[PDB]
């Protein structure tokens, strides 16, 4: 139920929206730049991950 | 009023980058009350030291190619964005970076200023292929707070924008992950109150200990204004 | 006629509110339906099953 | 995913895993706002025109 | 009342026959919480009789289910009032219209899974309305037995006891009314005979230690069972034709 | 530090009851920080007086009937509950209320103490029908903050147990509704600040600009734990 379904949110994309095409040095500047209201979850993003 | 005021317990240093802070005895309500209002400020209102321009010789902007370089000009832009810097007393540096022949281009090729610490000399900046390749550059890096980008700047600042000054979204911001945990603190006969433990990820600049008392402090200081 | 009704409360046609999460303050990421909702108390209470 | 992390990671690695995944879930789920509005049950344009 | 119902509501509530509804038009003479005098008009009013219908509303006393049932007034004093009028409501009526449960401002969303499965998330601000709160009715009975050994009696006088318990009793040996009581203490006192007693060695020995000498009578008073805890609204005493009775009854 | 201090700047009292509170400048982030952490504690933590025990002759629990009455005990006990009572000195005040003969028995059929202000003296606390009937009861009204409801207070201290006294929920807190709103605030730079108007709705007494100050000072009171202890 809700578990699944806050997941395909979260992966789930869109066009553009806010901030897209930006560029992160990790998933931690992700949820940054998210809950600062600076980029939706559904945004195209080049990030860095290891 | 039955006032129950807090007292700093326990910060088990994981690492000088990541710390934990246990906080007890919170009166029930307060551990999220404090905890989100710390964390908006925290990620926001802490300031640091941060690339703002860059000026690269045989470049002009940002989307062209310099052979003898696996990276594009972007990608080194980016890797100058977390470039970890502190500057001691001025608020602007222009520090320079000459480095040639086949070798990882380090923040230890960058020539550091009097008043200015390169606190990750290992840091990747590029890559050179060619022996024969030469790079040289001239770093600006000014002192703000928060998340400041090019599209944030442009926004605001519609000045001078001359082309070729390539805009890397400088972040300010040293505190990189914050998040608050609410457990409960058990009392003889409060059972009810709770714990707040705070896992700090900062970079090294300021000490996670040293930006909590920071961000509490601008707090009391915009309570002046209500009188006590 | 429901959403009629809701224009003379001054309410949205929608029936979804813009709701802001108690804990911290900030907006909810979108919408959602509030209303009020008969509800009952059942005889099946936990002080009697325990 | 869980049967992945358990094939390759173990049974430790997959536990928490497991609950994470259920926690994330559970928060960004509520943080979507999802609702059951009554213009959500959107029928098609053209019912009346097949029926 | 419910704000969303279908009109079906008055219908339930008044010939579910748990409300008073009045038998001839006109107006409340007077109005109480026990009970509604009504002066009937000249037009329905019969010429014989005086013409003033006595309407005793039921307090609240015990249902099957170990619930509350009362009538509370909805009319005013000296109000004018048509025949076939809902003149006092019942324990789940609202001017007449059925009253089953509250409505409340519900939103639908998902909360750290305090809503998982259909797991309900309710304010503290409804918990200080008290409107959720329900109330609850038990009945316990104490019984006086004849035995082969001779017939109980109900008395204060209990052996092995705390004045902690006989504090709440009175001197016949039942709970004052209007009287707070939990789980442990006493109700109604009660006493039945006990036979050859093998007080055993450790026991013998124990009496004759502190003292106090147990009667012949045994022990087996009424006490709220364990766990309950409410308010005694009312007692009520049947007896035998016989016996001498106690004080309070 | 690049500190900037807010300011008290404007107070529309539309009525005693509803007034809002306009703040700036803020910088931004902080519209949010202080908005929630201050509505938290504006509900839940804020002091007052309320009733929490009261007593009536011919009465001895709070389910049974008066005659000469419409409402019965319970109802009678939450008209008191919303009484509005200002306590000038004391923490604990035990008023006397006599009164007779076909009345809407109001509280200014109280008889007021020296240091205790009864807000709204035409505040229905009960209706006498029959003139034949009297009423006389005591109100304990104590201080305190939050909510003390009845069943929290039937399992600590009690000492005399009186078969008389029926305890009912006291709402000391009086702030009954809050909410703040962030609007932006304009400089001729600073274009991204905001501005904090927080409407609150209370009952009578505590003023609405004398409890934004209580619920600061109660939070700089938490924060010397922070200051002193790293």
């Amino acid at each position: 139920q809700d578990v699944v379904l806050g997941l395909y949110y979260m992966t789930r994309d869109c066009v553009n929206a806010k901030g897209e095409g930006m560029v992160l040095t990790g998933p931690k500047e992700a949820e940054r730049l998210y809950r600062s209201g600076l980029a939706s979850l559904h945004a195209r993003v080049k990030v860095r991950i290891t | 009023t039955e006032f129950l005021k807090p007292r700093l317990v326990d910060i088990e240093q994981v690492s000088s980058t990541h710390a934990k802070v246990t906080l007890e005895p919170l009166e029930r309500g307060f551990g999220h009350t404090l905890g989100n209002a710390l964390r908006r400020i925290l990620l926001s209102s802490m300031p640091g030291c941060a690339v703002t321009e860059v000026e690269i010789d045989g470049v002009l902007h940002e989307y062209s190619t310099k052979e003898g370089v696996q990276e594009d000009i972007l990608e080194i832009l980016l890797n100058l964005k977390g470039l970890a810097v502190r500057v001691q007393g001025k608020d602007e540096v222009i520090l320079t970076l000459n480095k040639s022949g086949i070798g990882p281009v380090t923040a230890a090729d960058i020539t550091h200023d009097g008043d200015v610490e390169i606190v990750k000399p290992q840091h990747v900046i590029c890559h050179l292929t060619d022996e024969n390749a030469s790079i040289s550059m001239r770093i600006k890096v000014q002192r703000g707070r928060g998340y400041v980008p090019a599209s944030t700047r442009i926004h605001s600042e519609e000045d001078e924008r001359p082309i070729g000054r390539l805009l890397v979204d400088a972040c300010y911001s040293p505190v990189e992950r914050i998040a608050y945990n609410v457990e409960a603190a058990r009392v003889e006969q409060r059972t009810d109150l709770d714990k707040l433990v705070i896992e700090m990820e900062t970079n090294g600049t300021i000490d996670p200990e040293e930006a909590i008392r920071r961000a509490a402090t601008i707090l009391a200081e915009q309570l002046e204004a209500f009188v006590d | 006629e429901i959403k009629e009704l809701l224009k003379l409360g001054d309410l949205p046609t929608s029936g979804q509110i813009r709701l802001y999460d108690g804990r911290t303050g900030e907006q909810f990421e979108r919408p959602v339906t509030v209303g009020y909702m008969y509800m009952l108390k059942l005889n099946h209470l936990v002080d009697d099953k325990m | 995913m869980l049967n992945t992390c358990y094939r390759i990671l173990g049974l430790k690695p997959t536990v928490i895993f497991a609950d994470q995944i259920m926690y994330t879930g559970f928060a960004y789920a509520a943080r979507s706002g999802a609702s059951v509005g009554i213009d959500d049950m959107v029928i098609p344009e053209k019912k009346h025109e097949i029926i | 009342k419910p704000l969303v119902g279908t009109g079906m509501e008055r219908a339930v509530a008044v010939d579910s026959g748990v409300t008073a509804v009045a038998k001839r038009g006109g107006v409340v003479q007077y109005v109480d919480a026990s009970r509604i005098v009504i002066k009937v008009n000249e037009d329905e009013m019969y010429p014989g009789e005086a013409g003033i219908d006595i309407y005793n509303l039921t307090k609240y006393t015990r249902s099957n289910q170990n619930t509350c049932i009362n009538q509370m007034p909805c009319v005013s004093l000296g109000e004018p009032v048509e025949r076939g009028d809902v003149l006092a409501d019942g324990p789940s009526t609202d001017l007449g219209e059925l009253a089953l449960g509250q409505n409340m401002r519900v939103a639908f969303m998902p909360w750290n899974g305090y809503n998982f499965e259909d797991s309900i998330l309710v304010s503290e601000r409804v918990v200080q309305e008290d409107r959720f709160t329900t109330i609850h009715i038990q009945e316990l009975a104490c019984v006086s037995r004849d035995t082969k050994l001779g017939p109980e009696e109900i008395t204060a006088d209990i052996p092995n006891v705390g004045e902690a318990a006989l504090s709440k009793l009175d001197e016949s040996g039942i709970v004052y009314i209007g009287a707070e009581v939990t789980g442990g203490d006493i109700l109604v006192g009660k006493v039945t005979p006990k036979g050859e007693t093998q007080l055993t060695p450790e026991e013998k020995l124990l009496r004759a230690i502190f003292g106090e000498k147990a009667s012949d009578v045994k022990d087996s008073s009424l006490r709220v069972p364990n766990g309950v805890s409410g308010t005694v609204i009312d007692v009520q005493v049947f007896t035998r034709d016989g016996v001498e009775k106690d004080k309070r009854a």
